[PDB]
């Protein structure tokens, strides 16, 4: 994982976990695609950043995926996020892998869902925010390969990670 | 998009 390619185009927004239930995952978002500033508004902090609780799911349809597609081509309107475990160290990211796949990823892919995390804008305090965690599918790839290849690059190693879509709306 | 399940 060569984040000194990537970084130059697309750059890490967020640093910190997800939470859903009770298992936990300390990620690092890499940008993919999209409005930049839109992870900067949405992505919460105090001390680094804390964790993204998983409130909703997006059933991940065929005809959704088209929908999607539809928010995902005009960046702006959406910001295409790429989550992956971020660990001390070696030892520490096996860890933080090891739980991911088996909280989020298993979990969002056995549902074949969307893990939808409601932020509020920081003033505005509305959770009009939608970030949809889908898992490491053919969908995200295609599309991670597509928007970010300098980043793709370094998560086919790493393919247990999170897609994470920033929604306005 | 339903509700899942997290901590509120």
């Amino acid at each position: 994982v060569d984040m000194v390619q990537l970084l130059k185009k697309y750059p890490i927004v967020w640093q910190g976990l997800l939470a859903l239930k009770n298992d936990t995952a300390a990620v690092q978002l890499h940008f993919v695609s999209g409005n930049n500033v839109l992870a900067h508004r949405s992505l919460p902090l105090s001390e680094g950043g804390p964790p993204l609780r998983i409130a909703q799911r997006m059933r991940l349809e065929a005809t959704q995926l088209e929908g999607v597609a539809r928010r995902m081509t005009v960046e702006t309107d959406y910001c295409l996020l790429l989550a992956l475990p971020c660990g001390r160290d070696q030892e520490d990211v096996v860890s933080q892998t090891e739980s991911l796949k088996a909280a989020f990823i298993t979990y969002l892919q056995a549902k074949q869902a969307a893990g939808i995390i409601n932020v509020p804008n920081p003033g505005s305090n509305q959770p009009a925010y939608v970030l949809q965690i889908f898992p490491p599918c053919e969908f995200s790839e295609s599309h991670l390969s597509r928007l970010a290849p300098d980043l793709l690059a370094s998560i086919s190693n790493i393919s247990p990670h999170l897609m994470i879509v920033i929604a306005s709306v | 998009y339903e509700t899942l399940s997290d901590s509120e």
